[PDB]
């Protein structure tokens, strides 16, 4: 059918568009994620429970 | 903190007003029974009734009923079907005469089976409407179509003793009706466990007692739930 | 058809090429990089508030940008804006359609949006000119139920629908300005990037897609999940996101590496995930579950850190405040709980 | 009554003192030394002959029996025959002379009420403790538990008051002190409270039945409105016949700390409303069992009978239908062994009814066990 | 009800016993 | 990703035998219930057979009962449909469908017109 061939063409076009992208190493991405988590650890109340003085819910 | 006290008093007054409205909203919500009218478009569902969802409100014996049928939705139901876990009942409408034209009745049977065994619908009862009996009668009487072609079990099946055929009804028509009903009943009784129930009804789309049947089935459902809470059933 | 056959063969070749490219970029795993990181220990969160007032189950909630006001949507046709600090109800908006499956609070705080089986995203203005909350705009383009909606700002909102599409709306004109197509299943959730230039969406095809808001094209498609994806959420950095699926696992995908980083799974977990959210720092991944619990996961490791075990029915939604102070969970028992 | 005998005996003593003051013998120095004994009054008889004196009339039985006369023999010297090897006046009172079941019943219902009270306070703690169990049904159950607890407490208090009413010191003041615990108003209010607690427990069983019968076959209602009406029926309605009973007891038949029902017409002020509640609740029980058996029939035969028996047995403590067996056996007609069996079965079933209700509707309840399992699961995590 | 009737019977028995014992008290003095 | 290849379909005489194989990858095969569906030329999709996770609970549509047998090999991640007595009415594209969620008894949308977790299908033609 014309509908199926059209969607197949669209899928091929999308796969061509997604295939030509620049990908960094997984180690580099993991290092960036680790750095972000380390650099923002002190600003996360859930990681380090703040005392009841500055909790609006305690 | 005088401004703080003033704004807290205003907030408390607003909350009290909202809760006062919510009390009467709760009173309205508990007095209404919600029904999911679910079935194929060729099953006579539309004629029974007379945007992605349509609403019809009817009152039976001073009891309010709110019945919702599916509008502009895709055929993939596994996601939006979970919205109807707390409805009073799901009205399933099946074309009994459509056992040959696609094995439509087999598709309805599979849909009912998947509804029955879904984890979120395990506590929801199903009112079953085996619709189009006036068509199944002429289909069976003519003899041009054989149920045994699509269901080989119809050869060895015998009419149940508890059958109550209407006056002037052919025995073959009654046997076909009760075989179709017993397929759904066999699905139901496999994993019933008393948590939810099925109410088969032989129905025509023009029947005037359909609202009465729904009312009686819903009242039975409510009574069974209340008796379950008291551990009487 | 030979043309269809050769097109499918070419698509298979392209998929293979993408797979080898991703494998080439996979020099090491995130699990073996974060070995020397110390574990976060045990996270023991307690229920601080319990918001009551919804008659039926809750599908959606959304924190305000001030981390104090939140809106919740319930299947009894009510939108309630709560003051979480004092548990007071600020507004109780009756809904035209009782079947609401999503709700969004505007970042400016002047609007809320909700939608569901009516296929309509209704915009309500909270900053009422006269005093009473009213319908400001109804967006009626979708042919399938709305599963999620998020304001980009006032006058712009992105919706995901059961018609396998996501749309971008102009609230003033009430018209779609961009339609995002490519998903083959119902789009269950969407997450806006912190800069609001991109957004990811999870669909019932076990895939997640990264979209460009300005250019309706799809940039990347992420696979690895085995069943429908019910929840999605960006990493606070914006270069990664997490997905919750019916296959009882959560996965972390990196945008630049264009592949899965790690999977959060346990043998004792056999129920799907309904909602996911990161903490303020992104070190913890919070996931709601069908078994009535929420599991707190170490994001950098695979270790389960803690459990939120207060709800009596299915956990349908959860969200973390912008300042990271508290996490709220909605549930099918018609209660919202605040945890610290 | 002890009181009336006390004034009769003291007036007899006053008459004896007057007769001794106006002694028939003007101190002839030969007459016997007549003395006013604590039991009977005897004058100075003929010296050397036996004197027969009719037994005093203040005795409850000897008042209608003048034939029995106490005979005393006096010597010519004014003395009498030695009694018990001692110089004591001669006396012959043989002419006018004249529990286990109740103890067993008391033991039985005391033990039963103690166990019921303990189990019911535990069950109330369990139902109130778990927030997920809060509903109209459980609120009515909690009110019923409170009514049972109040009934048991009132039973303990009235038993103690009955013990105080007849303590050795209490009867000691009866003939000389003239003021004791019986004349106190606090003893009357103890038994008034006992009557009220019994009536409130019965009407809360009736409220249980009425709420169940409104859940079944009675459509929809304003739930918040009916709950106030149900509380008013359970608590306030018993005041509408207990208080008039108290007024009638105060104006007429105000004796014995309102413990004895000498007039059955006044005792009908309380019995009739309680009988009405029991009958209505029995009709509700019949209708509910009919509904249950119809539901069972709608769905094997031998399993139906077992399920119907389990439901009927469980429904009896909640509605208190065990009273119907002997409810219409009136007090005025129950005598001998029939009265004993009626009292025994009523007391023994009612004493353990609170325990049975607590067990059935809190401990073996599926929802409560599920809540306990969930709470245990949270502790592990 | 049962409680009422039992209390009445016990009180009547105790009254009779007290009357008999008081009469016995007069005999001794 | 969730990917399914069917093979073995082809031209066969009436009353002949044919075997359909389904190679599965990208998911844990043993946790899911499998299905077979077919699409007759110019008509909608119809469910044929299904097999439980362990291979114990098996059900067929009435038209093929006694003729088709479904088999699964958890070790090899393969689903089978052995055919015995073909009819011209059996001419259809046969799809290897998978239930949407694992460890679930229900299976909703395997016959939907657009349903993921379903293979491309193999053509079975029965004629002479």
């Amino acid at each position: 059918n014309t509908a199926s061939i059209a969607q197949a063409r669209k899928l091929v076009e999308q796969l061509k568009m997604e295939a030509n992208i620049d990908r960094i190493k997984v180690s580099k991405a993991a290092a960036d994620l680790m750095a972000y988590c380390e650099a923002h650890a002190k600003e996360d109340p859930l990681l380090t429970p703040v005392p009841a003085s500055e909790n609006p819910f305690r | 903190t005088e401004d703080q006290r003033n704004e807290e008093k205003a907030q408390r007054e607003a909350n009290k007003k909202i809760e006062k409205q919510l009390q009467k909203d709760k009173q309205v919500y508990r007095a209404t029974h919600r029904l999911l009218l679910l079935g194929a478009g060729e099953s006579g569902k539309n004629t029974i009734v007379k945007s992605g969802i349509f609403e019809t409100k009817f009152q039976v014996d001073k009891v309010n009923f709110h019945m919702f049928d599916v509008g502009a939705q895709r055929d993939e139901r596994r996601k939006w079907i979970q919205c109807f876990n707390d409805v009073t009942a799901i009205i399933f409408v099946v074309a009994s005469s459509s056992y040959n034209m696609t094995n439509r009745l087999q598709a309805a049977l599979k849909l009912f089976d998947s509804i029955w065994n879904n984890k979120w619908l395990r506590d929801t009862s199903v009112i079953l409407f085996l619709n189009k009996q006036d068509l199944l009668a002429e289909k069976v009487l003519a003899g041009k179509s054989k149920i045994e072609d699509y269901f080989p079990e119809f050869a060895r099946y015998t009419t149940p003793e508890d059958a109550t055929p209407e006056p002037g009804e052919d025995p073959r028509v009654t046997r076909a009706k009760y075989f179709i009903r017993d397929e759904f009943l066999r699905i139901s009784t496999a994993s019933g466990d008393g948590r939810h129930y099925c109410y088969p009804h032989f129905t025509c789309s023009v029947d005037t007692e359909n609202i009465r049947r729904v009312f009686n089935d819903c009242r039975d459902i409510i009574q069974r739930m209340h008796l379950r809470q008291y551990e009487l059933l | 058809q030979s043309e269809l056959d050769q097109l499918r063969q070419e698509a298979e070749q392209l998929k293979n090429q993408i797979r080898d490219a991703r494998k080439a970029c996979a020099d090491a795993t995130l699990s073996q990089i974060t070995n020397n990181i110390d574990p976060v220990g045990r996270i023991q969160m307690r229920t601080r508030r319990t918001l009551r007032g919804h008659l039926a189950k809750i599908y959606a909630m959304h924190w305000g940008t001030d981390s104090r006001l939140l809106v919740s949507a319930s299947q009894d046709g009510k939108l309630i804006i709560w003051d979480s600090y004092t548990t007071n109800k600020v507004h109780a908006i009756p809904l035209r359609s009782s079947w609401v499956m999503t709700c969004a609070y505007a970042p400016s705080g002047n609007y809320v949006a909700c939608g569901g089986l009516d296929n309509i995203c209704s915009i309500y203005n909270l900053k009422t000119r006269e005093g009473n909350v009213r319908v400001s705009r109804e967006l009626a383009g979708h042919t399938g139920y709305l599963s999620c909606c998020r304001f980009l700002d006032d006058n712009q909102i992105v919706t995901s629908s059961g018609d396998t599409t996501c749309a971008l709306w102009d609230i003033e004109t009430g018209q779609q300005t961009t339609t995002f197509t490519g998903h083959t299943g119902d789009v269950m959730s969407l997450s806006l990037a912190p800069d609001t230039r991109l957004f990811v969406s999870g669909a019932c095809d076990a895939s997640a897609k990264l979209w460009d808001v300005r250019e309706g094209m799809c940039r990347q498609t992420f696979t690895g999940h085995e069943s429908d994806i019910n929840a999605i959420c960006f990493f606070p950095n914006g270069n990664a996101f997490a997905t919750g699926s019916d296959d009882a696992t959560c996965r972390l995908f990196d945008l630049r590496a264009d592949q899965e980083l790690m999977t959060y799974s346990h043998d004792n977990i056999i129920c799907g995930i309904t909602s996911v959210s990161f903490s303020k720092s992104g070190r913890l991944l919070l996931a709601g579950y069908d078994d009535f619990n929420c599991n707190v996961w170490d994001a950098l490791k695979a270790d389960r850190a803690g459990v939120l075990a207060g709800h009596d029915n299915r956990v349908s939604c959860l969200g973390v405040t912008d300042d990271g102070m508290a996490v709220a969970t909605g549930s099918w028992d018609s209660f919202l709980k605040i945890w610290n | 009554s002890l009181w009336e005998t006390v004034q009769k005996w003291r007036e007899y003593r006053r008459q004896c003192q007057r007769s001794l003051t106006e002694d028939p013998p003007p101190a002839t120095d030969l007459f016997c030394n007549r003395t006013f004994d604590e039991y009977a009054c005897w004058p100075d008889g003929e010296p050397g002959s036996f004197v027969n004196v009719s037994c005093p009339w203040y005795l409850p039985w000897a008042s209608s029996v003048p034939q029995g006369h106490v005979y005393r023999f006096c010597t010519a010297e004014g003395l009498w025959l030695q009694k018990d090897n001692s110089s004591l006046p001669w006396r012959d009172l043989s002419e006018c002379e004249e529990e286990e079941q109740l103890l067993f019943l008391y033991i039985i219902y005391t033990v039963g009420y103690a166990l019921s009270f303990s189990a019911l306070v535990i069950a109330s703690a369990i139902l109130l403790g778990f927030r997920h169990l809060h509903c109209t049904r459980n609120y009515i159950h909690l009110n019923l538990f409170a009514s049972f607890i109040l009934r048991a407490l009132s039973v303990f208090i009235k038993d103690a008051a009955l013990k105080w009413m007849y303590s050795t010191a209490a009867q000691q003041h009866q003939w000389d002190g003239l003021l004791s615990y019986q004349d106190s108003l606090s003893c009357r209010l103890v038994f008034l409270l006992m009557q009220y607690c019994v009536a409130a427990n019965y009407y809360w069983l009736l409220v249980e039945g009425v709420y169940l019968y409104t859940l079944l076959a009675f459509s929809v209602f304003s739930e918040q409105w009916i709950f106030r009406l149900y509380v008013s029926i359970g608590w306030g309605v018993p005041l509408l016949f207990v208080v008039p009973w108290g007024i009638v007891k105060y104006l007429y038949e105000d004796e014995g700390c309102w413990t004895r029902n000498s007039n059955m017409n006044y005792w009908l002020i309380i019995r009739l409303p309680i009988l009405f509640a029991i009958g209505v609740n029995f009709l509700i029980f019949v209708r509910v069992i009919c509904i249950v058996v119809s539901k069972l029939k709608a769905n094997c035969k031998t399993d139906i009978k077992c399920r119907l028996a389990k439901s009927t047995l469980t429904l009896i403590p909640l509605l208190g239908t065990h009273e119907v067996i002997f409810a219409f056996v009136m007090d005025e007609h129950a005598r001998g062994t029939l009265r004993f069996i009626k009292l025994f079965t009523e007391l023994s079933f009612t004493s353990f009814q609170g325990l049975m209700v607590a067990i059935l509707y809190c401990f073996v309840n599926n929802e409560v066990q599920l809540e306990f399992r969930k709470s245990w699961e949270r502790w592990r995590l | 009800h049962g409680e009422x009737t039992f209390t009445s019977d016990l009180s009547k028995q105790m009254e009779e016993e007290a009357v008999r014992l008081f009469i016995e008290w007069l005999k001794n003095g | 990703q969730v990917q399914l290849q069917e093979s073995g379909g082809g031209l066969v005489q009436p009353g002949g035998s044919l075997r359909l194989s389904c190679a599965a990858s990208g998911f844990t095969f043993s946790n899911y219930k499998m299905n077979w569906v077919r699409q007759a030329p110019g008509k909608g999709l119809e469910w044929v057979s299904d097999i439980s996770q362990s291979g114990a609970s098996i059900s067929y549509t009435g038209s093929v009962k006694g003729r088709f047998t479904i088999s699964r090999d958890n070790a090899k991640n393969t689903l089978y449909l052995q055919m015995n007595s073909l009819k011209p009415e059996d001419t259809a594209v046969y799809y290897c469908a998978r239930c949407p969620a694992p460890f679930t008894r229900d299976c909703f949308d395997v016959t939907s017109t657009t349903y993921a977790y379903r293979g491309q299908g193999t053509q079975v033609t029965v004629s002479s």
